[PDB]
């Protein structure tokens, strides 16, 4: 999971 | 927004769509290319091809279970592109590049047409 | 194999599937969550959820146009997860994390359950 | 396009  | 994103989600979805195709699950159309038949999901075809997008948004054609492609279309070229649609991988070879590019132009698959033109320009 | 790969293909396919969902094109099922209705593509739901995979591979349920979820399921939690399925983006907030995790456990969406458990463990 |  990432900060888009 | 303040959303988080799962990097592999799109790839995992496509992998699962390809698994459904391999087991013939919920396929809703047959694409006829001369003597060959290819079963697929209308939504995946529309998501990958400008031609299928136009076909299945047509109020009459959206309901057809069989679509016949132009007789000039090569079944192997179509097979290679159908595999690409479901996997992101293109089996581009010296022996098939001309058929693949001609099929990608007909199907309106701009990125495939672009790499074919580049690979052809390199060999001239 | 000797394939080449188009990096953005899976993401572009999912973006197009979401465009079809937004315009209600070729949606083939309604998911009922209490008083709310959500239209979707069976294939996309199966590709994202262990529960929908089991439902639509069932020889009888595969043909249903309406699926009613357990009454304990929160419509907002479902909406957030349906958006995630079609975009890879999860709108996870302090006010919705419990409903989202409970819905992801029911839908069998392992990666969503995992990030919810991690975000909850951080706030304790 | 990349070599996967
Ligand atoms: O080279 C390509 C690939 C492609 C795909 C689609 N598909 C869709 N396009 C839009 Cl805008 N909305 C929903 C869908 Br499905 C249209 C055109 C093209 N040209
Ligand atoms: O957390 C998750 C997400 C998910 C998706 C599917 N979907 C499919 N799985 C397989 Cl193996 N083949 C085709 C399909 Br469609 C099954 C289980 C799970 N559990
Ligand atoms: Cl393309
Ligand atoms: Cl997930």
């Amino acid at each position: 999971w990432v900060i888009p | 927004d303040s959303c988080i994103q799962f990097t592999r989600h799109a790839s995992d979805v496509l992998l699962n769509l390809n698994r459904l195709r391999s087991r013939d699950i919920l396929t809703d159309v047959v694409i006829v290319v001369s003597r060959e038949q290819f079963r697929a999901h209308k939504t995946v075809l529309m998501a990958c091809s400008g031609l299928f997008y136009s076909i299945f948004t047509d109020q009459l054609k959206c309901n057809l279970s069989v679509i016949n492609l132009d007789p000039e279309i090569n079944p192997e070229g179509f097979c290679i592109l159908l595999d690409f649609m479901y996997t992101s991988r293109l089996n581009l070879r010296e022996g098939n590049i001309m058929a693949v590019m001609a099929t990608a132009m007909y199907l309106q698959m701009e990125h495939v047409v672009d790499t074919c033109r580049k690979f052809i320009k390199a060999s001239e």
